[PDB]
């Protein structure tokens, strides 16, 4: 199988 | 067998978290003052 | 068998995290003061 | 077997963080002062 | 299998 | 298998 | 008027010898 | 008016030896 | 007026001898 | 004698022992 | 005698031992 | 005598013994 893990951020100012 | 640890954190801080801003810290471990 | 170990970390910080700005810090790790 | 250690950190920060900006640091670590 | 592991941070100022 | 580990940082200003 | 002041201290009188001290005033640590 | 003050220390009186200190202010450390 | 101050130290008072000192005072450190 | 680990203060990181 | 990992203070980083 | 391995003070870095 495959372990993904990733994580975002997405900031507007 | 084996053994997997997996740690995911996401941090976001605001102006001053945690901050000694104008503070007056007096601090000792340990020695000796004879005043 | 087999160990694992994964760890992913996103931080941010705002204008001053953690600043001692115009702190008056004295501090004594051991050490002697006669005055 | 095996052992596998992965690390990924992304770290932002903002103006001035952790900074002595116009502090007065006395620091002491051992030593001796008669005054 | 794949183990991929990504993280993005996107900021507009 | 692929063990690709990437991260991307984007800042517009 | 009078003044006096005596102290007499014996061994390791405030020491830390053999201590493990972490510190820290302000400032950021990462991992 | 008159004044004294004596003083004595005998051993490692507000000594450090053997110790692991890690000390901070301010700053930043990253992992 | 008088005045006096006697101070007498054996050994090692206020020492670092065999001490292992990490010290940051600002500044950055990446890994 | 040890073959495990001895820590005395510790922030972070990893030891496999 | 060790073979395993003695630390005083740690912040962060890996020991393998 | 030691075949392990050992730390005063560490900040990052990777030690394998």
């Amino acid at each position: 199988g495959y372990e993904v893990h990733h994580q975002k951020l997405v900031f507007f100012a | 067998s084996g053994y997997e640890v997996h740690h995911q954190k996401l941090v976001f801080f605001a102006e001053d978290v945690g901050s000694n801003k104008g503070a007056i810290i007096g601090l000792m471990v340990g020695g000796v003052v004879i005043a």
